[PDB]
């Protein structure tokens, strides 16, 4: 079984200058609510200890840019980083990172704010990205698979009996992934650009998170 | 290393 | 409307050395058949021609790339290409493509086989993927937006219909998208070291796609 | 250029 009722505890339970030193910062101090977030996330514990660090390891990216993006539904044509920072079009423009920054809004944050992703629907896409069967490693994946069909049985259960009339609002959830995806892969590149030159300051965790 | 002590 | 028996149509209509080569002829090759498939596609010649070519340029490597992973559902740990050549896991990674290679197989080619996705499910994906409303410059991206949600509006009914005791098949066919997406991405970065590096002859189709 | 012919 996989209750939505615990995956949005679960997201209300880890809720609370320059723009590059701010952004590391915001992803190092996220990485920990990240693994509180997981740990709440049902049966996610249950799972070999090396299988969650490779989920953790292959999604916190995602996990941690879904989580800025819908929590950015207010700011107006910005983005709201866990360090209270506000960074906007211009701001993100002057930081070189102006191309990715639109992506964010147009592809992410806008269409979350359009259809009201709520923190429900918000948790089973981040609980369907970190049980990511793909992920390299994993001693059982198929285990894993079924962890996320149980994710989007829920969702999909939940949709259907909370937005009776958007028959099409389940499917409409799951085709923001791809663009979670690629915009993922550009963010991750940013942050090796950031530490690789080292211009900027790179935390611990953080820090283990980009390497081996 | 740090993720490791972090889940247990 | 949009009815799935021609979208099936599509796909049935456009369907028939050195390995890096055999690559960037079979790109080019399928390119044109591409085109053919789009416009049999229903509502995609209605839409103005500077969003078709839009939504082409836009989705023509990831629609590819589902294309011969289809294909390649036969094929036993290898990849069919639209040349005849059929690409194994030795000459992938004497081609300096393993690592790539081997994720097509284990994220595409082996789902696909193993859910036994037909060429309906095929032609939806890529109907999909070709309605993508997060295409920049598109005059109307909410007009792409309503012929996605037709798309896989068909499709699951198709799938209650086709699958009644498969009911996360839908969601499982959509699931495969963010690794399309990802797979696409490095698939299309080794297509510019091949052009960037003169090595492989770049035929003028798909010269023209890794190009402004 | 060929795109677009292609579709007209
Ligand atoms: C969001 C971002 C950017 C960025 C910021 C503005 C505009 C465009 C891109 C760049 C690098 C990393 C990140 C990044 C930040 C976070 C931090 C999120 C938070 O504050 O909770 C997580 C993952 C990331 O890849
Ligand atoms: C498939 C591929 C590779 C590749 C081949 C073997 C193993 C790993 C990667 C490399 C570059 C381009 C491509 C590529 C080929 C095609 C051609 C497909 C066809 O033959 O129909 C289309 C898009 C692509 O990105």
């Amino acid at each position: 079984d996989m209750p939505v009722e615990r995956i949005l505890e679960a997201e209300l339970a880890v809720e609370p200058n320059d723009p590059v030193t701010n952004i590391c910062q915001a992803a190092d101090k996220q990485l920990f609510t990240l693994v509180e977030w997981a740990k709440r996330i049902p049966h996610f514990s249950e799972l070999p200890l090396d299988d969650q660090v490779i989920l953790l390891r292959a999604g916190w990216n995602e996990l941690l840019i879904a989580s800025f993006s819908h929590r950015s539904i207010a700011v107006k044509d910005g983005i709201l980083l866990a360090t209270g920072l506000h960074v906007h079009r211009n701001s993100a423009h002057s930081a070189g990172v102006g191309a990715i920054f639109d992506r964010v809004l147009t592809e992410l944050v806008s269409k979350m704010r359009d259809m009201q992703m709520d923190k429900t629907e918000l948790g089973c896409l981040r609980a369907i990205v970190l049980f990511n069967p793909d992920s390299k490693g994993l001693s059982n994946p198929a285990e894993v698979e079924a962890l996320r069909e149980k994710v989007y049985a829920s969702l999909e259960a939940y949709c259907k009996h909370k937005y009776p009339e958007q028959p099409g609002r389940f499917a409409k959830l799951l085709l923001r992934l791809p663009a979670l995806r690629s915009i993922g892969l550009k963010c991750l590149e940013h942050l090796f650009f950031f530490k690789l030159i080292g211009d900027t300051p790179i935390d611990t965790f953080l820090m283990e998170m980009l390497e081996a | 290393k740090i993720l490791h002590r972090l889940l247990q």
